[PDB]
């Protein structure tokens, strides 16, 4: 019953740090819509000694304008209190992430056998206000067996404390740490490693290149690789050197480790271990998780102006970048900016072979040869009005246009 | 480039403490892990442990945990391994290495390795004799005779003579002592002009000898 | 040595693909993505070929690849070359900052050419004769089938007492080396006209002779 399905591969880097994370970036979150909701259901497919076991979670209705972190409302085949192991979080710009605590089994299995269970894939079901059913299939490229417990308490003994608190927004950590080294930028080899500890989770991040080697005046950007399931946005770091006495050499170190889950808990600890070679230094700081809604959940848009005369106006919807002619399914939807009734405002939907639905008022749509979609509006008044048009194809990228119609 | 060099005693008496150090050059301890690996002669590898996070992480092989101590001396670019209550089961080549990547899983740089022999038998330093030999190339050599603790190293012309050198694995005599030979093949014309000297090192007995090998 | 499980040996012909397995548990190999593979040539330290299951360090050819399925990790070498003859070890993380190694697998490359030994015989040195001893040194190198027989003779007649011979050892060029020593008193050396070291290999013999005469 999926109109459009998207495939993705989940890669595990190094080890499971205590939570599983998967990103779904292609579901539509329409702009200028307070009343736009989505029905989301998620199935996790587990392999248990070669036998397959499904786990269905119900996440109710997403309300992006009022809520950004969702706990499943009901589970089928789950172990008791399992619903507690899952979170659904909106990340902004039309994306969301699904998280599972991975140190407790979410399915009851025999103690004697089935002790090692592996996650095989995750299926995500998404139905928008137009009634279109979106599906995402994410397959575990390199899975490991889920190992319950294995959570020793870890603390580092000699690390200078910092009153700086690192805040996490939409799973992303952002902190800047002033520091001092005896080495000038020219004669410095800089390296840094981090560790984040809290609750049941232990994340390690390193520079895969080892060290910056020669440090340059100004900004020195570099990648960092963290243990766990990797986000499509890479984690990063920047070492900034001041411009050229007996005083030391000042630097600012900014770190942005990307997949950081609030399952760590408020007041978990970020450890930063760095070294400047011409020794060793360790800084520790607390980490807190913002509860603020991103308020930018809308998917990216393309805004364009159309000037008309009279009370009729036309607009041509181009093919999607990845879409080609003869694409098996093409869907185009449209609604006026800031609707207020879900029962009537979202009736204009066209497939390749459907025509204009009876419930669509003062808008006509038809596919021309070369697959350009032509929209006609016949009731435009004198005041400007904004039209939101969304087009998708089977293996292509969903694209949304904001079209402003203005009288000449 | 990072280079590592182990250094130990050669021979350790049973039930005494084995003490080894690794010297680092061309690099720093920095944020990496630093590990020790050992290999008994003719057997497989065994992980001993590693030290990381600026000495905050000391992680040892659980089967050797209570006999092992790792330490680092950054001011000398050295880190060390101590093994207590030693037996012949601890006779092995010991390697030091840099462990990088997440959890230090990647042992990317290794030292050449040092052999440590656990024995209550008295050490014995060797006697060194020259092996003097128309032919286009000629063979000269050194005989390293009657030494008990195994590791013996031979270089030629202070190590500048590398090509054509073959040092043979030692023979174990019925007495329990070893002998080996090292030979170098040189063009016969070079023999008249260039003198060839073999450098013999037997660390267990603190033996360093140079022998001229003249026709 | 508590270890992971590898086959004791595998073999292949040049140009073929050879696969080495390494079997662990859900607590080491199937529980993490920290599997490494090491190549060890005789007398040298191990060298990493693969880390983190399938990642290759800079400088190692893409003829070496690693994979994992369940609790079993595999190293595959395609385009096999005589240079690939070595011992191969797997290793894996085992939790709580500990590592386990496999038992090791000896790889043999088949079809390598037969090589006759090179034999050098040394007489006793003048210094040792002054210590009233005389040992003859027979050095044998560069024979590929790693088996050899050494027999000593004095004035053409077989000699048994005082002979000590090593087992063959693999060289860097995949050939083998060995040595034999005949330990005599200086009096025995000067009371004979000649001594000989005869080396037998694959049905062929190579003989070398020394004489106390100048
Ligand atoms: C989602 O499924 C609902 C019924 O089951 C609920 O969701 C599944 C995934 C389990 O968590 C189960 O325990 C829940 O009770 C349907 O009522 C709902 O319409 C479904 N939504 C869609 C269309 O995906
Ligand atoms: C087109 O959409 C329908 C659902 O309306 C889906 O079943 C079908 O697979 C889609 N076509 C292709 C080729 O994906
Ligand atoms: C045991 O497993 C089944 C799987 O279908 C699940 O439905 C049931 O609720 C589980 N019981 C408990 C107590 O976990
Ligand atoms: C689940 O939570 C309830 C809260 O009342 C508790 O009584 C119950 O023991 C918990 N069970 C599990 C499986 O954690
Ligand atoms: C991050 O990785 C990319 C691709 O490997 C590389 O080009 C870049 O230099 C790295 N660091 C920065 C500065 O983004
Ligand atoms: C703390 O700061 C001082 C500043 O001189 C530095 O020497 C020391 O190494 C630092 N220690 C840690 C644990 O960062
Ligand atoms: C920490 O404070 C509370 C308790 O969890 C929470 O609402 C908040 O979002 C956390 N982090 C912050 C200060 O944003
Ligand atoms: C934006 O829409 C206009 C009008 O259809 C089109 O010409 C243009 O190519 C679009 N640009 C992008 C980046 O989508
Ligand atoms: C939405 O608001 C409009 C005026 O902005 C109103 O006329 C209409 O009744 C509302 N929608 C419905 C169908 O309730
Ligand atoms: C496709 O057809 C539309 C409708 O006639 C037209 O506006 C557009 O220019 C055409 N584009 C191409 C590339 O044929």
């Amino acid at each position: 019953v999926c109109q459009y399905t998207i495939q993705s591969l989940i890669h595990l880097t190094g080890e499971d740090p205590g939570f599983f994370n998967v990103e779904i970036p292609e579901f539509p979150f329409y702009p200028t819509c307070n009343v736009c909701t989505a029905d989301v259901n998620v199935t996790i497919n587990f392999d248990v000694g070669g036998k397959k076991h499904q786990l269905d979670l119900d996440f109710g209705q997403l309300t992006p304008h009022t809520k950004a972190v969702y706990q499943p409302r009901g589970a089928f085949g789950g172990s008791e209190n399992a619903t507690n192991l899952f979170l659904l979080e909106l990340l902004g710009a039309g994306e969301l992430a699904l998280t599972m605590r991975s140190k407790k089994l979410p399915i009851n299995v025999t103690t004697g056998e089935e002790q090692q269970v592996s996650l095989e894939s995750v299926d995500v079901y998404f139905q928008d206000v137009f009634g279109t059913m979106w599906c995402h299939h994410a397959e575990m490229q390199n899975p490991v067996y889920l190992i319950p417990e294995t959570v020793p308490y870890i603390k580092w003994d000699n690390c200078n404390s910092t009153n700086i608190t690192a805040v996490v927004r939409a799973q992303g950590l952002d902190v800047t740490l002033p520091l001092s080294l005896p080495t000038s930028a020219q004669d410095s080899n800089f390296s840094v490693k981090t560790e984040m500890l809290g609750n049941e989770i232990d994340i390690e991040c390193i520079m895969e290149d080892g060290e910056i080697s020669q440090v340059l005046p100004g900004d020195n950007k570099f990648n960092i690789t963290c243990s766990g399931y990797e986000s499509h946005v890479p984690s990063g770091g920047i070492l900034t050197s001041t411009s050229p006495p007996g005083t030391g050499y000042a630097y600012s170190l900014r770190l942005t480790p990307r997949p950081v889950s609030r399952f760590l808990g408020n007041n978990s600890i970020l450890y930063v271990f760095y070294s400047g070679n011409g020794g060793d230094y360790c800084i520790q700081s607390n980490i807190v998780f913002s509860d603020e809604i991103p308020a930018s959940q809308d998917m990216p848009t393309n805004t364009t102006d159309i000037t008309y005369v009279g009370d009729n106006a036309t607009y041509s919807v181009p093919m999607v970048t990845s879409e080609d002619a003869n694409s098996p399914n093409v869907t185009v939807t449209a609604f006026w900016a800031w609707p207020n009734n879900t029962e009537t405002d979202f009736k204009c939907k066209w497939t390749l072979t459907s025509g204009t639905p009876s419930g669509c008022e003062n808008i006509s749509g038809a596919f021309a040869s070369n697959r350009t979609f032509d929209i006609t509006v016949s009731g435009l008044g004198t005041a400007p009005k904004t039209l939101i048009i969304t087009r998708t194809a089977t293996n292509a990228t969903t694209t949304t246009h904001k079209v402003i119609f203005s009288k000449a | 480039q990072l280079q590592l060099q182990e250094s130990g005693p050669g021979v350790v008496k049973p039930s005494e403490t084995l003490s080894l150090t690794c010297t680092i050059s061309g690099g720093s301890f920095s944020t990496y892990y630093w590990t020790w690996i050992r290999q008994p002669p003719g057997k497989g590898l065994e992980w001993v442990g590693y030290i990381g996070n600026g000495g905050r992480s000391l992680n040892y092989n659980p089967s050797l945990k209570s006999r092992i101590t790792l330490s680092v001396d950054a001011s000398k670019n050295q880190f060390s391994l101590k093994v207590t209550s030693v037996t012949a089961a601890d006779t092995a080549v010991y390697y030091c290495g840099r462990a990088r990547g997440l959890r230090g899983n990647w042992f990317d740089v290794w030292g050449p390795g040092v052999l440590v022999t656990v024995s209550s038998a008295s050490t014995k330093g060797p006697s060194v004799f020259p092996l003097a030999p128309s032919e286009s190339t000629a063979a000269l050599g050194c005989l390293v005779k009657d030494y008990f603790p195994e590791p013996v190293t031979v270089s030629w012309n202070s190590g500048s003579l590398t090509s054509g050198v073959h040092t043979f694995p030692a023979v174990l005599q019925s007495s329990g002592l070893y002998s080996l030979s090292s030979v170098v093949t040189v063009p016969s014309s070079s023999l008249g002009t260039q003198t060839y000297v073999c450098n013999v090192n037997h660390k267990p007995s603190n033996t360093k000898v140079d022998k001229r090998v003249e026709i | 040595q508590a270890a992971l499980t590898q086959p004791p040996s595998v073999s292949g012909s040049p140009g073929q693909s050879v696969t080495i397995s390494c079997t662990g548990t859900s607590s080491d190999i199937g529980g993490y993505n920290y599997v490494s593979w090491y190549q060890q040539h005789p007398g040298k330290a191990p060298k990493v070929m693969i880390y983190e299951v399938s990642k290759r360090p800079s400088g190692v050819s893409d003829r070496f690849s690693g994979s994992k399925s369940g609790n079993i990790a595999s190293l595959t070498i395609s385009g096999l070359q005589a240079e690939d003859e070595a011992d191969y070890y797997c290793s894996s993380y085992a939790g709580s900052n500990t590592f386990l190694f496999g038992g090791g697998t000896r790889l043999t490359v088949l079809g390598q050419p037969k090589a006759a030994p090179s034999v050098t015989l040394f007489p006793p040195s003048s210094e040792e004769l002054q210590a009233n001893k005389a040992t003859l040194v027979c050095l044998i190198s560069d024979f590929y089938p790693g088996a050899v027989e050494v027999a000593w003779k004095a004035d053409g007649s077989a000699v048994n007492a005082g002979v000590e011979t090593t087992k063959p050892s693999k060289q860097s060029n995949n050939k083998y080396a060995a040595s034999s020593y005949l330990s005599l008193t200086s009096d025995q050396w000067k009371s004979h006209k000649s001594y000989s070291c005869q080396v037998t290999h694959e049905g062929s013999t190579v003989e070398k002779t020394v004489a106390p005469a100048e």
